[PDB]
RNA sequence: AAUUUAAUUUCAAUAAAGCAAUCCCCUGAAAUUGUUUUCACUUUCUCCCCGCACUAAUGUGGGGAAAACUGGCUUUAUUUC
RNA sequence: CCAUUUUUGGUAAGCAGAACUGGCGAUGAGGGAUGCUCCUAACGCUUGGAUAAGGUGCCUAAAUAUUCGCUCAUGAGAUCCCAUAAAAGGUGUUGGUUCAUAUGAACUAGCCCUGAAAAUGGAUGGCGCUAAAGCGGAUUACCGAUACCAAGCCAUAAAAAGAA
RNA sequence: GGAUAACUGGCUUGUGGCUGCCAAGCGCUCCUAGCGACGUAGCUUUUUGAUCCUUCGAUGUCGGCUCUUCCUAUCAUUGGG
RNA sequence: AGCCAGAAACCAUGCUGAUUAAACAAUACUAUCUUUUUUGUUUGCUAAUGUAAAAGAGAAAUUAUAUAUGUACCGGUACAUAAAUAAUCCUAUCACCUUUUUCGUGAGCUGAGCUGUGAGCUAGGCAAUAGUUCUUUAACAACAAAAAAGAGCACAAACUGUAG
């Protein structure tokens, strides 16, 4: 399609946009994967957020709590609660939007051999000014007592350790292939070597 | 691989919905590369098809075809109307879609 | 990155003298971002024999990487 | 024709004078300068002030004359300083604000925004009593005090903004604000 | 709204400034101190070679140049702790009852028994890299002491805050212990 | 309107729903935390209930 | 994407000349129902003096000088530089 | 019976009673989240066009548009009819203005705040939004009715016109 | 017959209930610790009205009991000024 | 701006449910049966078909983002490198068979030789056209037949009663 799966890394990332512009994108048809779902960005203060969701807590159902409205306490969870509130989930066209989104906390095995895009026009210092008051969402979910953070902190280093080695090996495997590819510059006909050097590669 | 293309993808969106009101006579395409309304001009009169898998066989094959062209823009980032010969199915909304280079 | 110090107003023809003196196009083509920027624009008026070309020579280079790759082994 | 996009708003010098009379065989001719968006709009200015100073109506008057103005040197820096009376909730109040511009029509464009964003100032309240080209020596404001320095640099205080064509949804890495 | 705001800060003598990362670190004859600025929007640089520190903010508003100063201050007191060691004097009033001064943890918690005669036990604890000491120069003093005026000034307040006893007047019930005199060593 | 007498309802609200336990077993909601520095053992033990004595 | 001849204080260079030095294009500040007269205002990657590195800066704060490179005007030709 | 303006009684009332006009009733399409009366606009059947009211972060069709301001709220705020908030304050910030000797006063009105309590859980329509998707302007583009333009077709009305 | 009473609900909130601002006094001395006249501003529907929009081919008209839930304008209990 | 202590409030912890998640993992044993290839899927039945997405479905830092990352020194110091980023890189249509040369990898024998497979270089003359386009029937998944190869629980019933 436009690609097999847009895989997306939340770090640095405002919830509202993001949410609005996977929405429009998901309803187009597009698979997404939200990966480092904790790491996304409330706009407001940590007591300003904790205020809120003490109030979305407030809420029941009085006569019976089983049929009432879910407190989801997962941040994956919380951006998928979000992502709903903008489709019409109670359609078909909704559900199967609904059902296409996939939200990840950390980084998974099955995603970590895969690249990991981010949008821009959502990242928090190109769309809030830098003296205001924010909150990550993981800090807020620990700061309202819901850590799960110690877990993917731990293998998020453990990861990136080894992805690391990873990256030194995929930049020592470029630099070879470099040295192998201007050494067949005069290796090539030279005509076709001038037409290669006039247009850039 | 032996089987290579030589047109173009593209996703066909909706019909030319309106807020809570609709009109099926248009349909919208979004094209692949495509985001703003000068590139949208760009393609404005060429052909268009909606190729389509079957059930189960009709003549022979199980591949069907519905033609239009696109013909006016629908926004300034490269949303596209497109006029079918006949109006195209709710189920293909999201679908791709193919773009002929002609004329 | 450039910079020439100039006086306090313009003066079409003093600014046409003074960038022709100092040589600040050559010196943007010179520099990275110029560079992108023409590689990016020659590229894209390029005619399909011209990308042929390219490709072809792409092609030709593979061919004997590959080459000094499996001798290298 | 041109390619140029951006800010229109006009200056207009309008002359006109009372209907002659028997009463009255030389009539007193009243000129002023109007910023108006275009000239009816700007005889219509010019009737409201006529009406609100002299007792002259469109009815008992004569246009003489009306023609636009455009500004000396186009791409000149001058300090403006205008005085406005401007009408609050509850009722009336003076400014003599100064703006530094090319233009005198740039310098109103300013101060309507001003007026709108800093006191929430409808176009309908604002009654511009003379715009004028003060010293640098004589200004009042510190905005416009900071700019007539020796020297002046900065490094870059504005978040990129590039074309449609490059506004795309998704980047392959992630990016800086600004460069240093 | 200004255009430019500055401040020089005065040298820090015989001691190892770092501006590297935000992080703005200080070393010196009694300790490294670190004191972030992430969060602040200024443009810090170590002017070094002449020595000072020089900071600079870009199109200031008020609160910014307040906070140039804030931490102008900041630094002249991180220079002074490493040089020289930041003394915050605690005084101990009491109108009768004995009040038992406990330092344990070698030097890093004073327990207080018996204030107002309660037969109570009221620990508090050090923050990290200060010294609760006694005086033996007058019998009520207490020293609290290190090379960051923050943790030496908010231990004291806690020692102050943890005495200290809810209910009734206080006008006449002057008792406690309370900080009399801020120097360095 | 409010009752013309205050007293609280009567039984606990925390044990509702009210049915049938699922399984049979006594299982352990939860363990006891675990403590690095202790030597390992054995946590929980089951046993038949016999009779009731006074002692 | 353009295009015609009008209208309405448009310009901008080109290369040879001049004119004045805060002076000029300008724009200030001043002395019944007229004009006019006064001195205020440019630059600088020039120089000097004090501070002597004091900077937001390949500088810099203050005091003075310097010029016309810079800019302005009058010209004479010139418009596919 | 409803609305604007004028209006009498009644503390007031989606209360009682009017005036002028327009509606609704008996009539609707689009907007106002939603809604008998507000706004735009009144309707044969269709195709295409261009707009209105109205909008253009996502729900939800069009701009994460441009441009200058203002705004941080431990219950911010968000569009006529429309579904509350005042006197009174504020060394929160922003403009002014009057005064005094680059500093001290005094006012002023913008925003924001305190003043600001109630019954199933709860509502700018919802999510969200603070380099706004908020509030005040201005600049364009786009979307946007069965109305409007062009064309076809239907019937009615009127007009032409006719007795190899 | 809801073209028309007595009942909930509803508008309104006069009346009831609750909070204010002010500063003449009271509070030994002292405008404001506590108060607060003469005034003036709101809030509520926990009173009763005003009312007659809803229901008159039937919404069972008081009180008590039982029994649960919600509010806060906090009486006590906690932390405080 | 930055912080700190601090309540019967708040969330966990604890504890209860969890066909409230149309949820799920591990272990034990098991249903002539399982695996590879070929052809087909144009009396209620007894050969048998489905895809809301193929068309290059190509793409590995990392905290940031009022600065980073390496590398060398001892979280710190020094020296480099990026900085309109996917405004990129990767990328693939050189059919055939035949003459000649090199290299990756599998397999048989007991690290070497040969053969097979994959990739390049070298030399030759050899392909096609359905009469103008009318989806480019090229992806994934499931099955039925044909060959070739493979290794038993539960319910009931009686009895129970800590259950009803």
């Amino acid at each position: 399609m436009y690609k097999k799966e847009y895989v997306i890394d939340c770090k640095g990332h405002l919830l509202g946009r993001l949410a609005s512009l996977i929405a429009k994108e998901l309803l187009n048809g597009q698979r997404i994967v939200a990966v480092r779902c904790e790491d996304i960005n409330i706009s407001g203060s940590l007591y300003r957020n904790k205020l809120k969701y003490q109030e979305f807590l407030r809420l029941r159902t009085n006569t019976n709590p089983k049929k009432g409205p879910l407190h989801l306490r997962e941040p994956s969870k919380i951006l998928w609660r979000c992502v709903r509130g903008m489709l019409p989930h109670k359609t078909y066209k909704g559900q199967l939007a609904l059902k296409k989104l996939k939200v990840c906390v950390g980084m998974p095995a099955p995603y970590d051999k895969k690249k990991k895009y981010v949008l821009p026009s959502a990242l928090r210092a190109f769309r809030l000014k830098k003296h205001r008051r924010y909150c990550r969402l993981g800090t807020l979910s620990s700061r309202v007592g819901w850590n799960y953070d110690t877990l993917v902190k731990k293998n998020e280093v453990l990861r990136k350790q080894v992805s690391k080695a990873y990256y030194k090996k995929k930049v020592n495997n470029l630099n070879e292939k470099k040295e192998i590819k201007t050494e067949a510059l005069n290796l090539i006909n030279p005509e076709q070597r001038q037409v290669l050097e006039n247009f850039g590669y | 691989l032996q089987a290579v293309r030589l047109y173009e993808k593209g996703v066909i969106l909706g019909y030319k919905r309106s807020q809570r009101n609709q009109d099926p006579n248009f349909t919208l395409i979004s094209i692949k590369n495509v985001n703003t309304k000068k590139h949208a001009q760009f393609y404005v009169g060429k052909r268009v098809a909606y190729v389509y898998r079957t059930t189960k066989h009709h003549d022979g094959v199980k591949i069907k075809c519905i033609w239009g062209k696109v013909c006016r823009t629908h926004g300034n980032s490269g949303v596209i109307r497109a006029k079918f010969k006949t109006h195209i199915p709710p189920k293909a909304f999201g679908d791709r879609v193919r773009i002929l280079m002609y004329p | 990155k450039e910079r020439i110090k100039i006086n306090k107003n313009c003066k079409s023809g003093f600014l046409r003298k003074t960038v022709n003196s100092t040589k600040v196009l050559e010196e943007f083509n010179n520099s990275k971002l110029g560079k992108k920027m023409i590689i990016k624009k020659k590229r894209d008026e390029a005619t399909d024999f011209e990308r042929f070309q390219v490709y072809f020579a792409k092609r030709e280079l593979k061919k004997k990487m590959t080459t000094i790759k499996n001798k290298k082994n | 024709i041109d390619n140029s996009l951006n800010t229109n708003i006009h200056q207009y010098h309008i002359v006109g004078r009372a209907i002659p009379t028997a009463k009255d065989k030389n009539p007193n001719v009243y000129r002023m300068c109007i910023f108006a968006k275009n000239d009816t709009n700007a005889k219509s200015r010019f009737w409201y002030f006529m009406k609100k100073i002299n007792k002259l109506k469109k009815s008992n008057g004569e246009l003489l004359a009306c023609e636009q103005i455009k500004e000396r040197f186009p791409l000149r820096v001058k300090n403006y300083g205008v005085l406005l009376r401007y009408d609050s909730r509850t009722g009336t109040h003076n400014m003599y604000k100064e703006f530094r511009d090319t233009t005198k029509e740039g310098a109103i464009a300013q101060l309507y925004s001003e007026m709108a964003g800093r006191h929430r100032a409808r176009a309908s309240s604002i009654n511009i009593i003379r715009i004028s080209e003060i010293s640098s020596s004589l200004v009042r404001r510190p905005h416009i005090k900071q700019l007539l320095k020796r020297r002046l640099r900065f490094p870059a205080l504005h978040l990129p903004t590039l074309q449609k064509e490059y506004r795309k949804k998704f980047a392959s890495k992630r990016p800086s604000t600004y460069r240093m | 709204k200004t255009i430019v705001s500055t401040q020089k800060v005065l040298i820090p003598e015989g001691v190892k400034v770092a501006i590297n990362a935000r992080k703005v670190t200080v070393s010196g004859k009694y300790g490294t101190l670190r004191r972030s600025f992430r969060h602040l929007p200024i443009d810090i640089r170590l002017n070094k070679l002449k020595k000072y520190i020089k900071v600079v903010m870009w199109f200031g508003v008020p609160d910014s140049l307040a906070c140039i100063r804030t931490v102008c201050t900041h630094l002249k007191n991180m220079f002074t702790g490493v040089t020289k060691k930041f003394l915050y004097k605690m005084r101990l009033v009491h109108a009768h009852f004995p009040i038992n001064s406990n330092i344990v943890d070698n030097n890093t918690r004073i327990e207080i028994r018996n204030y107002l005669g309660e037969k109570s036990v009221r620990f508090v604890k050090a923050l990290p890299g200060v010294v609760i000491e006694k005086s033996p120069n007058v019998k009520d003093e207490i020293y609290v002491s290190g090379a960051d005026i923050e943790n030496v000034s908010l231990t004291a307040a806690l020692i102050h805050q943890s005495v200290l006893c809810r209910n009734k007047d206080i006008r006449k019930f002057l008792d406690g212990i309370y900080v009399s005199e801020v120097t360095t060593v | 309107s409010h009752r013309k007498f205050e007293r609280p309802r009567h039984g606990s609200l925390g044990f509702l729903p009210r049915k049938r336990c699922k399984r049979l077993r006594g299982k352990i909601r939860s363990f006891p935390k675990d403590d690095k520095e202790k030597p390992p053992h054995f946590t929980a033990f089951m046993g038949y209930k016999a009779g009731m004595t006074h002692i």
